[PDB]
């Protein structure tokens, strides 16, 4: 399994760099999670790294391009989820030198069974042979679908005589092998033999070994432990997440109908539950940037939206041409100040991946209320956050960012970053942390310390986003607010506190400061060791209260000798200096 | 052209002189019946026309005790077994002796569950030499059949066209086809001994062709002519994204096929199933009507006969009537039987009064159905459900009924509130002193196609006139529940109170009163009375055209309050210059 | 090769290169080579690791 690519036709680097980068992703891979495109490759490549591919979710493109056959001998199911032009999920384009010195001659996928979206483009191919001694309709899934395969060869050698008029080549090993359009009028798809009892099973794709949901190559729908279905089981009961039927449903996950899902319905909100949330009949709907959303990138343009954000359902992207502005579309750059905007978010669903930042600014300070990063979707595979190439940055200054839940972390290439080296990640990323921290290239440790550039010493082992007090993760003895401090104002200082969960809190306005123990136990009228001016019953006030309107209406008190206070006589106006009727104003 | 058919089993008619009328209304236009399809205690020679259209039973098929010759079901095609007659049976044919001579059953092809009970009918021919074997489906049953060969009539062979001798009846038109047990390798069904033959295996009857759109009847459900394993999701999931969306394409599953809306009294879900009882853990919601899950504990629900711990109990008596007290809607039905207002020696229950049925009279909808065959004497009415707007008919009184009123001494209905009976007949019969029946507008009760009135016995359109009993002249179109004004289905004029008048008393009248809409209603009483104009123009002190008493600026007052006021020289209330 | 340079107004399609090149094909395919550090359709993003 691996991850597919976008590229359009671009590339990137010369001829070996290209190569290279084709070979290091796919060496192994069996599935592609995208596209798989093969531009520009020259004709002394060894492309036998691609044997092993299986099944591909996107499109295959293959076009300008200079080598004798594609060894895809094994690639059975191109799924078409996402279509070339929207019309074609194979795409073959003008593969020969213009000098006729080295061209692409025979595509050899000999097992290719099934193409279940989009149609076939093979055209302007001057010397491929054999693409008109091919049934294509036997592997087009969908009816309507346009295939153009028209200018291939001029010369080309007849198929093998085994092969009976259909052939990917000029021998036996070549022959084309038809599995819908020699089927018994009764299967209405694929067969594993002629018979009306041999039709394969309406949910599985690329052909079957039999006529049961697990005797197939590969599902249309769902995985549910080896039976391929429509749907996972209903009130055991089983989850729908990502193409497999799964016990329970991922941390990160919102639940709705029985599926995991990365967001809530246009109709929906997301509610804590037991453990999971769910999704329920809402908030503004914040939505994200990068793969699967209308834009790449936060821009002049695009970050207005996030006005009174606190939530961002999907990815943030910070790209060079969301702050240098975009001429291809008339788009300005990027003001520096409306960065700002994003001081309300707390959490983000998806991936956070900065690229560029502008050139005044050295830290992160604008995400500082940000507590909670997602693992919902990802940046490519693994990573949930990325911060790269950055020469302006010496700090992260994530203050409030408690956990990542799920997901990798890429941090590199920030010539002037330093604090980061004394942060422990294995109590900001949620679960074990030796495989996933990737931190390399940044500000050198020996230098760092050297200049003097480390965190306060009331910053406990847990690390630092930074070289102050409340930058830290926790601190050794005791907060107030963000800032962290060596003691609490409890038995000295001119303000008094008490302690609550590690952090100082002052004393009622009313409560009496104490010498040689604690002023207060609370923060209210009735929790401080003594009164500093009158007593009425538990409470502690500044005077007795007057013209109080209560179950009896006016309510009045008067202080007694030791400044406790005592209900008037019932007679009395608006207060009295005693209990008795001569006692009243 | 669907049904829900009946629930009698082998109980007698609740009226033999309607009971061929009620089968009548039930099937006549059906062709798939939801239920049960029972033909019992039929005359001779009765009309059974109707039946002819009706090709999918998804219950039993069960005829019994008729005297008719033939049954004319040529065209059923398939019986899907869903509810069983007895223990493992789902076509039975008993004690039909007149009597039955032929099945005819020429299109009968499938049966997916349950055997075949035909005994002590001695008439009928060829219950022996059909291969039932062939009709009881591929897939694992116990099939078992126990046929009465004792018919003492000299029946005829079969036409000597009908190859292996298997048929319904006598004419050439009456052979059996061989479906299965004829088919090429393992084919469930097929038109032919060749494996060219063999039908999709998403057909049940059988085919016309190969493919799943040939199919004679569906096997699971029929998607719009195309039969399919599963009906398609209201919801649908992204695999590849990770998210939930709706399907422009979703369907409901109502029976075996696929609709786009719930049929009504149906409620809906958030899975696509019509169901006509919420699943656990649910509140009903209405917007039309649909079933939602609850996000806290659910809400207090009364329970009628049929439902929760009322399910094994037959009517309402004195040891359970307590248990609607302060309802409004009722999940279940209500039976008032001989037993209900009566004693009973062996549980030790007392007889339930006339006080005590007053516990009804906050009752505004019933799901089921009401049943009334005992009541207090003393009670000329149904007054006690004056209140009662809907009755749903969810579950109906032998399958078929959903107001019901057997052999009461009662002199009119009503029942004013009544204004929708969801599904199900009416029975009215043996009233020998009930009169205000044909003055109620059933047309207007009544939702579904078929759906009527069935009544016999009752007091004579003769002697209502004789005695005086009429609707009240103010009723409009002359409809009515009742002789008395306040009885009235709606009136021409004034209805106050819930009781319908000629004038209200505006202009003049010691009292003095306002029109809005159809209601008139009484002024404040520190309005003045206005002769020949208006008193006020609504219920409150501050709508007065002019106070009776003193006029505090915000509204008409009987006494200046003591804020502390005094009465001025023009009769108006002014705060006092002492504090 | 079956590549030309792209036109004055054209050019401003890739960004960070600048290597912008049309397919000699009847609609318009804009292509772009990339430095060895760039990736993406017009060489938008960073190249990890
Ligand atoms: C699956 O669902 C589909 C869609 O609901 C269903 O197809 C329907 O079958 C009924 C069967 O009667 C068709 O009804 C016919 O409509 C035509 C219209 O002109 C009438 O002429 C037909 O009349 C015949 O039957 C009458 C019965 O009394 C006779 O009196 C008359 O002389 C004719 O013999 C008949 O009313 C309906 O039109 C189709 N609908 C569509 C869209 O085709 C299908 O049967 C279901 N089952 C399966 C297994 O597919
Ligand atoms: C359905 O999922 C199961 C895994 O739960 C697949 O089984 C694996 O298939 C791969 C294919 O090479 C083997 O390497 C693994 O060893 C298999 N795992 C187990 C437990 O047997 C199964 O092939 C999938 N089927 C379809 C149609 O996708
Ligand atoms: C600082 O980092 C160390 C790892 O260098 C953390 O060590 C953990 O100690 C607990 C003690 O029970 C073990 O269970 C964990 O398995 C250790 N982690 C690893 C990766 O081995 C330590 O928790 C961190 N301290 C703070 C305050 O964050
Ligand atoms: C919401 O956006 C408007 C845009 O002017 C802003 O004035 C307002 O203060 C914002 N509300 C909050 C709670 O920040
Ligand atoms: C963050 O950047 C601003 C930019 O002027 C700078 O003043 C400040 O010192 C930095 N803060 C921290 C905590 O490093
Ligand atoms: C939270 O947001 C406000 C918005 O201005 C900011 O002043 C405050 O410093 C933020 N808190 C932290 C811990 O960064
Ligand atoms: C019922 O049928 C059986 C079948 O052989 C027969 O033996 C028996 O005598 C019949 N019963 C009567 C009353 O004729
Ligand atoms: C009641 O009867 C009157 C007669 O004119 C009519 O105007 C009114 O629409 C009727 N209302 C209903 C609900 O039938």
């Amino acid at each position: 399994v691996c991850p597919g690519t976008l590229n359009g036709l671009s590339v990137t680097g010369d001829a070996e760099n290209q190569y290279q980068t084709l070979y290091k992703l796919y060496e192994r891979c069996e599935v592609v999670m995208g596209n798989l495109e093969i531009v520009l490759t020259g004709h002394n490549a060894d492309l036998s790294f691609l044997q092993w591919i299986r099944e591909v979710t996107g499109y295959v493109l293959v076009a300008m391009n200079e080598f004798s056959t594609l060894p895809l001998p094994n690639l059975r199911v191109v799924r078409g989820t996402q279509v070339y032009d929207g019309k074609f999920a194979i795409f073959v384009m003008l593969n020969y030198n213009t000098n006729s010195s080295h061209a692409l001659r025979q595509l050899r996928l000999t097992q290719l069974t099934e193409i279940l979206s989009g149609g076939v483009y093979i055209e302007k191919n001057d010397k491929l042979c054999h693409m008109d001694t091919i049934d294509w309709r036997d592997i087009v899934r969908d009816r309507d679908a346009e295939i153009v395969v028209k200018d291939n060869g001029r010369s080309c050698p007849p198929c093998h005589e085994v092969c009976k008029g259909r052939c990917w080549g000029p021998g036996s090993e070549d022959c084309q092998t038809l599995t819908k359009t020699i089927c018994a009028p009764q299967c209405n798809g694929h067969c594993f033999g002629p018979n009306p009892n041999q039709c394969c099973h309406d949910e599985c794709a690329g052909g079957c070994s039999g006529p049961q949901d697990t005797d197939c190559f590969a599902c249309r729908h769902f995985n549910d432990s080896g039976a391929c279905v429509p749907r996972c089981p209903q009130p055991h009961t089983k989850y729908q997440y990502g193409g497999v039927c799964v016990a329970s449903c991922p941390h990160n996950f919102v639940v709705d109908q029985t599926s995991c899902v990365r967001a809530c319905p246009p109709d929906k909100m997301e509610v804590d539950k037991n453990g999971l949330k769910m999704c329920e009949p809402c908030p503004k709907a914040c939505e994200g940037t990068g793969s699967g959303s209308r834009f790449q990138t936060v821009d002049s343009s695009n970050i207005d939206g996030f006005v009174n954000c606190t939530k961002i359902l999907g990815n943030l992207d910070f790209l060079i041409t969301g702050l240098n502005g975009d001429p291809w579309h008339k788009i300005p750059a990027l003001d520096p100040e409306k960065l700002n905007v994003f001081r309300t978010v707390r959490e983000i669903t998806g991936y956070l991946n900065i690229q560029s930042w502008p050139p005044h600014m050295h830290n992160f300070s604008v995400f500082s209320n940000l507590t909670t990063i997602g693992g919902r979707s990802l940046y490519n595979r693994g990573f949930s956050l990325l911060i790269m190439k950055n020469l302006n940055v010496t700090s992260l200054g994530f203050r409030s960012l408690k956990e990542i839940s799920a997901g990798r972390i890429y941090i590199s290439a920030n010539r002037q970053l330093c604090y980061h080296h004394s942060l422990n990640w294995t109590k900001v990323l949620r679960g074990p942390t030796e495989e996933r921290l990737d931190i390399k290239h940044n500000r050198p440790r020996r230098d760092c310390v050297a200049e003097g550039k480390v965190c306060d010493p009331l910053c406990s082992s847990g690390g630092c986003w930074g070289p102050g007090p409340g930058q830290c993760l926790s601190c050794r003895n005791y907060s107030r607010g963000g800032v962290c401090v060596t003691h609490c104002n409890f038995l000295n200082g001119e303000p008094r506190e008490f302690a609550h969960e590690a952090e100082c809190f002052s004393c009622h306005p009313e409560c009496q400061p104490m010498e040689g123990t604690a002023t207060c136990n609370g923060s209210g009228s009735d929790t401080c060791a003594q009164c500093a001016h009158f007593r009425d019953g538990p409470h502690c006030v500044s005077s007795c209260p007057h013209g109080v309107l209560g179950a009896k209406g006016p309510i009045y008190k008067y202080p007694d000798v030791q400044n406790e206070c005592r209900p008037c006589h019932e007679n009395c106006t608006q207060g009295c200096k005693g209990p008795e009727l001569q006692d009243c104003l | 052209q669907v049904c829900t058919g009946t629930d009698m089993k082998l109980r007698l008619p609740a009226s033999p002189e309607t009971h061929l009328d009620m089968l009548r209304h039930l099937y006549q236009g059906c062709q798939v019946v939801q239920g049960n399809l029972e033909l019992t205690y039929l005359p001779t020679n009765a009309s059974l026309s109707f039946l002819q259209d009706i090709q999918e039973v998804q219950g039993y098929v069960l005829i019994a005790h008729n005297q008719v010759r033939q049954v004319p079901l040529q065209r059923l095609r398939i019986v899907r077994g869903t509810q069983l007659f007895e223990d493992n049976y789902a076509l039975a044919v008993l004690d039909n002796g007149g009597g039955l001579r032929e099945l005819q059953l020429r299109s009968l092809t499938e049966i997916l569950k349950g055997g075949v009970l035909i005994q002590r009918n001695p008439q009928l021919c060829y219950q022996d030499t059909i291969l039932w074997k062939d009709i009881f489906h591929k897939n694992n049953q116990l099939a078992l059949t126990l046929i009465d060969t004792n018919r003492s009539r000299a029946c005829h062979p079969c036409s000597p066209m009908c190859k292996g001798s298997r048929c319904w009846g006598e004419s050439s038109e009456d052979c059996q086809s061989l479906t299965r047990t004829v088919c090429a390798g393992g084919c469930a069904r097929c038109k032919g001994p060749l494996p060219t033959d063999c039908c999709h295996e998403q057909c049940a009857a059988g085919c016309t062709g190969p493919k799943h759109s040939d199919c004679l009847a569906c096997l699971h459900f029929n998607h719009s002519g195309i039969c399919e394993l599963h009906c398609p999701a209201l919801v649908t999931y992204n695999t590849d994204t990770f998210e939930s969306m709706p399907n422009p394409e979703g369907r409901y599953t109502f029976g075996a096929s696929c609709v786009t809306a719930c049929p009504y009294n149906y409620l809906s879900t958030d899975v696509g199933s019509c169901t006509l009882v919420c699943p656990l853990h649910n509140q009903e919601v209405t917007a039309t009507q649909r079933c939602e899950k609850c996000s806290k504990p659910c809400a207090r629900v009364c329970y009628g006969l049929g439902m929760e711990h009322l399910r094994e109990v037959r009517a309402v008596t004195s040891a359970n009537i307590q248990e609607f007290a302060g309802c409004k809607k009722i999940f279940g039905s209500l039976a008032f039987l001989p037993e209900s207002f009566d004693g009973d020696p062996a549980s030790n229950t007392a007889p339930l009064q006339p006080e005590q049925l007053q516990v009804f009279e906050t009752l505004e909808e019933i799901t089921g159905y009401l049943y009334i065959s005992a009541w207090p004497d003393s009670l000329p009415d149904l007054s006690v459900f004056q209140n009662l707007q809907v009755i749903r008919g969810r579950i109906l009184h032998n399958g078929a009924y959903s107001l019901t009123l057997q052999g009461l001494g009662i002199s009119w209905l009503g029942l004013r509130s009544l204004r929708e009976l969801g599904s199900g007949l009416a029975l009215i019969h043996h009233n020998t002193h009930l009169c205000f029946v044909h003055t109620v507008p059933w047309d207007q009760l009544f939702r579904n196609p078929h759906q009527a009135l069935l009544h016999t016995a009752n007091r004579p359109e003769d002697e209502c006139v004789g005695e005086g009993l009429a609707c009240h002249q103010l009723c409009a179109r002359g409809h009515c529940w009742g002789p008395g004004p306040t009885q009235c289905v709606n009136c021409s004029q004034f209805l106050r109170g819930q009781e319908c008048v000629e004038e209200c008393r505006v202009l003049q009248g010691l009292p003095r009163e306002y029109v809005n809409a159809r209601h008139c209603l009484p002024c404040h009483p520190e309005c003045q009375p206005q002769n020949g104009s208006v008193t006020c123009f609504g219920p409150e002190a501050d709508q007065c055209v002019a106070c009776a008493h003193y006029k505090d600026p915000p509204f008409c007052v009987a006494r200046c309050p003591s804020i502390w006021k005094f009465p001025d020289e023009e009769g108006a209330c002014q705060p006092c210059p002492i504090n | 090769s079956h590549l030309v340079k792209c036109a004055e107004k054209e050019k401003t399609f890739c960004v960070n290169g600048g290597e912008c090149f049309m397919v000699k094909s009847n609609p318009s395919r804009y292509l772009c080579k990339c430095p060895n550090e760039f990736t993406g359709d017009r060489c938008q993003n960073y190249v990890m690791a």
